[PDB]
């Protein structure tokens, strides 16, 4: 019903409607960056595809089991693309740093570079959490649930959960992709993208819903914390904020 | 998409229950738009309706009846409640109910006959006799739920394992709230009657664009042909005197295109076919004193929608064979059964009160007992009780002129047919049932007991045809055979996709021909499936082949003899050459015309009219069901909550954070 | 920076008017200027609103819809031929291209709507262009969002990067190619590419 | 824009609205609210102030009538005969 369909609609774009409605709306540069961040995921998403049309139509589909690794594989590599194309992202925003601001600007700075990760984040988050909640949103409108054929009645609110998990977590993996990229801390550089690795192989796991979606929520506040301590923020200073 | 078929199982074998229209009425059953959603629920005994009428804790349920519960009194029961009910199905049962079932009215096409309370007042609503016995009248009922029918009985285990998975009630407790539902599509576009139907879809042809039309007449053709050819472009004189033999073509049941019509229609054409082709074969016909009429009409069913319009046509001037011209007329009943090889004769005592025409039904009797008197199974009997007429197509000829009429059947009384305008009505019903260790088509040319009845009534019908046009010299020589007999009846009743059916047929027509037996319902699609095999097998049982190019046989004007204003052509397929596909066409010199068959009341436009069969059909879009499970409403309000709350709480949290964004950050 | 958000707001409101047309309706499966507006904004509104009632099933009668018809096509007419606020100066010119990108999609064939898009480009008032696009992407197929909402993405990096041309080369732009080469691309990289890689991912209900 | 022409505007712009236009004078009294009832820096206000009292009343007058019609004929539809049909633009299929 659309009982149903609002209540997780809700659950997944949650966040990344508060998000974008608070923060980025007001600001009207943001939003090309937005679009540019959503633009560089698609070619990473397309330069995926291709590799994975090319294994499945060169192994000519014929057991399974192999077709499933190259499964493993072709995901493997979509999350590979994805950390490169953030670096990508990344020196094109450094490039059209300097390009409009402080030589086309006088004030050098209408925008920092941690608002400009910020919004790189959250583009990816939205993109990639469009693409993977919305066709089954669109099954939430029919009259019936998942489970006539042994599967479980809870697969929408779940995959809800695991699409707002995944808006957060591209949210904040730019952040400290860009704060890596700077002091070059190439070691946390590897954690960003081990962690995406981790994400993403955990989905795997999928049907075992007890523990393949609370080490999700695990490495969500993991990564939370430390993007909240990469940006400026400590302890110190939330209990020196209640004024 | 890959989630839908994790959800869903649709149901692919199943016939609905569609609604018709009339002047004043409507009949059949409709969904809402988006279907019915229900609870399943068995029914396997007449206790279980307490779960469903009063002990449910799941309202709208959806009951599944085996068909040998579908009977009067549980509908009234379930008619009589309706916010507990959305939908119903029905699982086909194959050793078919021995108490008999027909869903036809007591009496059928009763306003529509000659007999009135100012022609026939004693004989009126047939209260000497009721024709329809056990006739419960419930395919003449509005509904307002869908009814389907379940023809597959792995559909049915489907539904049946997936009730015995979820919906079971342990302990005298509840149900778990997982459980499945069933989902019926079939939203009819019309409304009260047919004049509201009408008019509301002259509106939307006229004074718009995209003609939204919601209603259908059902029509079809009437196919006929003569024992000698006539001119076709004008009449005949006022002299000639023709025998028109008759048999209806159709049939329906409660359900839509489900109308198998053994004993009702089959038996009876299969049986005229053969009168023709075993009168066609007399050494002398070019020179008989008088013609012979077949003719097949269809839409019988529903209140006499091609005789009417024939004996409308056929006053109106515009058929070849005028009213005057009828000299006797031998209706052709039911006839398959004869429980004792008796074959009744029925006339109408109304327009004997006129002693001339009493006089030549009197002979006419006598020629058909003379002409049966030959055949030593067939017996003759005439009802002693002077009691009316059946329905047939006599009493539409007979509202016009006191035509010297019989009607030959097999009853006296009531209908041997214990399942007529059936689902039942199969071939099973007329013992028609072939050995299981033969090729199918040795079966086309396998011999049964009922094509030898069948054979022997042909005898005598087409004897007595031969004596009525005054034939008088070669009446042994016309004898039908039981082989074209018994490979009609494996064309009609057992698969319509013969190896015989296929070489009578043009080209262009054999999608025609599908796998199982034909339907005889008369449907909106103008020609049907079973008026093409009828007129190309009486093409085939009376015509003759010619030697003609296949662009000759599309216009046989060049050519001096074969004319064209008498006979008719058609370029038909040949029988297979062995070893590869060669077809052998040829042309066929036949007579197998076709006339329209629309009631006059959809030509005089007078959409309430009360003697032309105001008959029509609404149209719909995407008949379907399909089956899946339902979640609680704790389970709905729980996701929307927990939506709600995560939404609240994100726009608390970022109004928050961004609010205290100088202080939280530093550098 | 403010002007680009101004060339958004309209090209972004009239994709979801045509979009909520398309997977709603399911029916699309003083010279010249006046005479070709008043055959638009009476007519197309007369078919548009005729056409969103059939789809929901209700019964508005003669004295309302010709009395609706006027108030939007006469008020539409005052509006841009005369003076009125630029706000409803805005809203008009969103809904007068989506009921002329609504015509194209029915009328058109099967795929020759992938040919005029192109010659116009290479031979190369903007909205219609992308509404028609979009709504074509919006129809073919199976139901898949994804590639409703890549070719959504995909048009305005083409239109950024038109006015990223534009600061530069300040003469004249066409400002239609750059959208096109990258949404005529980007529908035939994910409707038969990408759809299957998602459709796998979401068979086992995977996530990357 | 000077007071000459919103004058100049708000007499024909109410005029307009007599060739049955209530939206017209819909988006009249919420077009010049703040500049009309909100700042009272104009000797030329007067015909302004009057205006869209006269426009008020004007189109809440139509809400009456148009619902006062909707309703009339939604409830008495089935009830009336084919003269409830003909001039009806659309129709529902399944229900009467
Ligand atoms: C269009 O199609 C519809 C569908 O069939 C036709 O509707 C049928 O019209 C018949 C007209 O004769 C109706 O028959 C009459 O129904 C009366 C109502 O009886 C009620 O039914 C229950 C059923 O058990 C009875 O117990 C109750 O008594 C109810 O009153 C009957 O009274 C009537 O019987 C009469 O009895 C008197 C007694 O003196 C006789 O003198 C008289 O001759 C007659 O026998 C008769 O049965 C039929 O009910 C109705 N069908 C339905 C489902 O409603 C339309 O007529 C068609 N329109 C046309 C042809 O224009
Ligand atoms: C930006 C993100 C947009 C997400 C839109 C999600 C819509 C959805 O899930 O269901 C649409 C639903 C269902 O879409 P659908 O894809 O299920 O419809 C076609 C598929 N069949 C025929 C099998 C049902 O659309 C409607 O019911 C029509 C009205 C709403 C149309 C879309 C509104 C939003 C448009 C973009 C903003
Ligand atoms: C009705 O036919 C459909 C196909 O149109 C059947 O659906 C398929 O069922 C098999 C076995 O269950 C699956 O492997 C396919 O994936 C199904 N195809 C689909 C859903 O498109 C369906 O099972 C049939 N109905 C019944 C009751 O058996
Ligand atoms: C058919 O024959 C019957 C029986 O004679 C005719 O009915 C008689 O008609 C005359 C004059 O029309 C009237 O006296 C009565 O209507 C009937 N006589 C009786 C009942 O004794 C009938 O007219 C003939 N013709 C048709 C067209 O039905
Ligand atoms: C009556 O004729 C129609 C049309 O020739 C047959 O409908 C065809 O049925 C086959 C079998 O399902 C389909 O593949 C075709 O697509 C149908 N064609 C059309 C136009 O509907 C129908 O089967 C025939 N009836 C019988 C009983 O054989
Ligand atoms: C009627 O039966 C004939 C004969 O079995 C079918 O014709 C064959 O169909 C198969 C499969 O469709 C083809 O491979 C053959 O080439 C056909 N021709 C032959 C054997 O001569 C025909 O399809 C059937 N018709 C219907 C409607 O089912
Ligand atoms: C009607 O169909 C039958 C099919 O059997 C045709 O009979 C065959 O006709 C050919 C030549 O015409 C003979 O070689 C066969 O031996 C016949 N088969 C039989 C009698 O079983 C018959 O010719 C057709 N009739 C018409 C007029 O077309
Ligand atoms: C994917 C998740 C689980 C990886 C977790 C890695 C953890 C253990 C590591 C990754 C990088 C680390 C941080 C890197 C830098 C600093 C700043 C320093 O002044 C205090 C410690 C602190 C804040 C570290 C704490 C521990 C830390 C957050
Ligand atoms: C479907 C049946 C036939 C095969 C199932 C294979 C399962 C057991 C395999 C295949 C893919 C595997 C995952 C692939 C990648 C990772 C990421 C790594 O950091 C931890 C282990 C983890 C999460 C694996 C766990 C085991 C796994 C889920
Ligand atoms: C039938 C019983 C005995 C065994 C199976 C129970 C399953 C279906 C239940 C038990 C524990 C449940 C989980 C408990 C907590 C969460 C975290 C929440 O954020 C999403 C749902 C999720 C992940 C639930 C999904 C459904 C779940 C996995
Ligand atoms: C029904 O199922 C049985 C068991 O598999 C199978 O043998 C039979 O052919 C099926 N019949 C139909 C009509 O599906
Ligand atoms: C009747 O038949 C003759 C042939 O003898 C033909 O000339 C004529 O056209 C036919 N039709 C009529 C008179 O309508
Ligand atoms: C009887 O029928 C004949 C022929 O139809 C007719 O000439 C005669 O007038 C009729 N007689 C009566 C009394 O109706
Ligand atoms: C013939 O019909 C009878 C009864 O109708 C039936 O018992 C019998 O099996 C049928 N077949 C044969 C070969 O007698
Ligand atoms: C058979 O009888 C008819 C009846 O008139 C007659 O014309 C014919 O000549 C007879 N047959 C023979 C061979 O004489
Ligand atoms: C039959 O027709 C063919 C072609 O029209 C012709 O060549 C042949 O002579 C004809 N044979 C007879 C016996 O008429």
């Amino acid at each position: 019903g659309a009982a149903v369909f609002f209540g997780c609609t809700f659950v997944a774009f949650g966040p990344a409607f508060a998000l974008f409605l608070i923060t980025v709306a007001g600001d009207p540069l943001r939003v090309i960056i937005l679009v540019a961040g959503a633009f560089f995921w698609l070619v990473s998403l397309l330069l995926a595809s291709v590799v994975w049309f090319i294994l499945v139509h060169v192994t000519d589909r014929s057991d399974a089991r192999l077709q499933y690794g190259l499964l493993i594989f072709g995901a493997a590599v979509s999350v590979l693309l994805q950390e490169v194309f953030r670096f990508a992202y990344y020196k094109l925003l450094k490039k059209a740093d300097e390009g409009l601001a402080s030589l086309s600007e006088d004030g050098r700075s209408p925008i920092s570079i941690r608002q400009m990760a910020y919004v790189s984040g959250l583009s990816f988050g939205i993109i990639s959490g469009v693409f993977s909640v919305i066709n089954i949103l669109a099954d939430a409108l029919g009259p019936g649930v998942v489970g006539i054929h042994g599967d479980s009645p809870y697969y929408f609110l779940t995959s809800a959960f695991l699409t707002a998990a995944i808006i957060l977590l591209h949210t904040f993996w730019g952040v400290v992709f860009f704060d890596a990229c700077e002091r070059r801390r190439y070691w946390a550089l590897g954690l960003v993208v081990g962690s995406h690795l981790l994400t993403s192989g955990l989905t795997f796991l999928n049907p075992w819903y007890e523990a393949s979606l609370l080490p999700i929520y695990a490495v969500t506040v993991s990564m939370g914390l430390w993007a909240f301590i990469t940006a400026g923020g400590s302890l110190r200073s939330i209990q020196r904020s209640l004024l | 998409n890959s989630v839908e078929r994790k959800i869903y199982i649709p149901l692919n074998k199943t016939a609905p229950c569609v609604r018709l229209l009339n002047a004043t009425h409507q009949i059949g059953c409709q969904s809402s738009i988006s279907g019915d959603t229900g609870v399943i629920h068995v029914v396997e005994k007449e206790e279980d309706l307490q779960w469903v009428l009063t002990d449910g804790p799941n309202p709208p349920y959806m009951v599944l009846l085996e068909s040998k519960h579908f009977t009067r009194d549980l509908m009234e029961k379930l008619k009589g409640r309706t916010s507990r009910i959305a939908g119903l199905a029905v699982s086909l049962t194959k050793p078919s109910p021995a108490s008999g079932f027909s869903p036809s009215v007591q009496c059928p096409n009763d306003g529509f006959g000659v007999y009135s309370n100012s022609y026939g007042p004693e004989f009126a609503h047939c209260r000497e006799i009721q024709w329809n016995s056990l006739g419960n009248g419930l395919a003449y009922e509005d509904f307002s739920f869908p009814i389907f029918l379940l023809e597959d009985e792995n559909e049915t285990k489907v539904i049946k394992q997936c009730y015995q998975d979820h919906n079971l009630s342990q302990n005298g407790s509840a149900p778990t709230f997982p459980l499945c539902a069933m989902q019926l599509f079939s939203h009819m576009h019309a409304v009260i009657s047919t004049a509201t139907c009408m008019r509301r879809s002259s509106i939307q042809s006229t004074f718009s664009i995209n003609p939204e039309i919601v209603c259908d007449p059902l029509s079809d053709y009437n196919v006929w042909s003569m024992l000698k050819p006539i001119n076709t472009t004008g009449t005949l004189k006022p002299d000639d005197r023709v025998v028109v033999a008759a048999t209806r073509l159709d049939s329906r049941s409660f359900f839509w295109n489900v109308a198998p019509g053994a004993e009702s229609a089959v038996a009876s054409f299969v049986t005229q076919l053969a009168a023709a082709e075993a009168l066609q074969k007399a050494p002398d016909v070019t020179t008989l004193p008088r013609n012979v009429m077949f003719v097949f009409f269809q839409g019988e069913t529903f209140d006499y929608i091609g005789s009417s319009r024939m004996v409308y046509d056929m006053e109106k001037g515009k058929f070849p064979v005028q009213l005057e011209n009828v000299d006797s007329f031998v209706e052709l009943g039911q006839v398959a059964l004869r429980t004792s090889l008796e074959l009744w004769m029925h006339t109408d005592p109304v327009s004997q009160k006129n002693e001339s025409v009493r006089n030549q039904v009197e002979d006419l009797l006598a020629t058909l007992e003379k002409s049966g008197a030959g055949v030593p199974a067939v017996i003759l009997r005439r009802p002693n009780q002077s009691q009316p007429l059946p329905p047939s197509s006599l009493q539409r000829f007979l509202r016009a002129r006191n035509i010297s009429g019989v009607v030959l059947a097999d009853h006296s009384g009531a209908f041997h047919n214990k399942y007529y305008q059936s689902i039942y009505d199969t071939a099973e019903n007329i013992n028609v049932s072939y050995p299981e260790w033969l090729s199918p088509e040795e079966d086309l040319n396998f011999v049964t007991d009922t094509a030898k009845a069948l054979a022997d009534v042909a005898t005598v019908l087409g004897r007595a045809l031969y004596e009525l046009a005054g034939g008088t010299n070669f009446s042994d020589t016309v004898q039908a055979d039981p082989q074209t007999v018994t490979r009609l009846l494996y064309g009609f009743l057992i698969k319509a996709n013969n190896s015989w059916f296929q070489s009578i047929l043009r080209q262009d027509l054999r999608s025609y021909l599908g796998d199982g037996p034909l339907q005889h319902y008369i449907a909106v699609s103008s020609p049907t499936n079973t008026t093409y095999v009828v007129q190309y097998a009486l093409a085939n049982l009376t015509g003759t082949v010619v030697n003609l190019t296949r662009e000759q046989c599309q216009d046989p004007s060049k050519v001096p003899s074969e004319n064209k204003d008498l006979y008719e052509y058609s370029w038909v397929q040949g029988p297979l050459h062995s070893n590869e596909t060669d077809r052998l066409p040829r042309c066929v010199r036949s007579t197998a015309r076709l006339a329209r068959a629309l009631s006059p009341a959809f030509e005089l436009s007078q959409w309430s009219s009360t003697e032309y069969s105001t008959w029509t059909e609404s149209r719909w879009k995407d008949i379907r069901a399909r089956i899946f499970l339902i979640a609680s409403k704790e389970l709905e309000l729980i996701t929307l909550t927990v939506g709600f709350g995560i939404l609240i709480f994100s726009l608390i949290v970022t109004y928050c954070i961004n609010a205290k964004a100088d202080v939280l950050f530093i550098a | 920076a403010k002007h680009v958000i101004m060339l958004f707001v309209p090209v972004t409101l009239c994709m979801i008017v045509v979009v909520a047309t398309i997977k709603s309706v399911r029916f699309y499966t003083h010279g010249w200027l006046i005479m070709s507006s008043l055959m638009l904004l009476f007519l197309f509104t007369y078919i548009y609103l005729g056409e969103v009632l059939k789809t929901y099933n209700v019964a508005m009668d003669y004295p309302t819809l010709l009395l609706t018809v006027w108030n939007f096509g006469a008020v539409g007419m005052v509006c841009i031929h005369w003076k009125g606020p630029l706000v409803l100066q805005q809203a008009y010119l969103i809904m007068i291209s989506a009921l002329m990108a609504l015509v194209f999609i029915k009328y058109l064939p099967e795929w020759s709507a992938w040919v005029i898009l192109g010659a116009i480009s290479v031979y190369d008032g903007d909205f219609i262009f992308y509404s028609v696009l979009v709504g074509k992407a919006a129809a073919t197929g199976s139901g898949d969002w994804n590639t409703t909402l890549a070719c959504f993405v995909a048009i305005l990096i083409g239109l950024c990067l038109t006015l990223l041309l534009l600061a530069v080369f300040k003469k004249a732009l066409p400002a239609l190619p750059i959208s096109i080469t990258f949404g005529l691309i980007f529908y035939f990289s994910t409707d038969n590419l990408v759809r299957p890689f998602m459709d796998t991912l979401a068979s086992h209900q995977l996530y990357i | 824009v000077s007071n000459e022409e919103k004058l100049n505007l708000c007499r024909k712009y109410y005029l307009g609205g007599f060739a049955f236009l209530p939206f017209l004078w819909l988006v009249n009294i919420f077009w010049f609210f703040r500049e009309a009832f909100l700042v009272p820096a104009y000797t030329e206000q007067s015909q302004i102030k009057g205006y869209v009292w006269r426009s008020a009343v004007g189109f809440l007058f139509w809400v009456i009538v148009l619902t006062s019609w909707i309703t009339i004929f939604q409830i008495y539809r089935p009830r009336w005969g084919a003269l409830g049909d003909y001039l009806s633009f659309t129709i529902p299929l399944g229900t009467p």
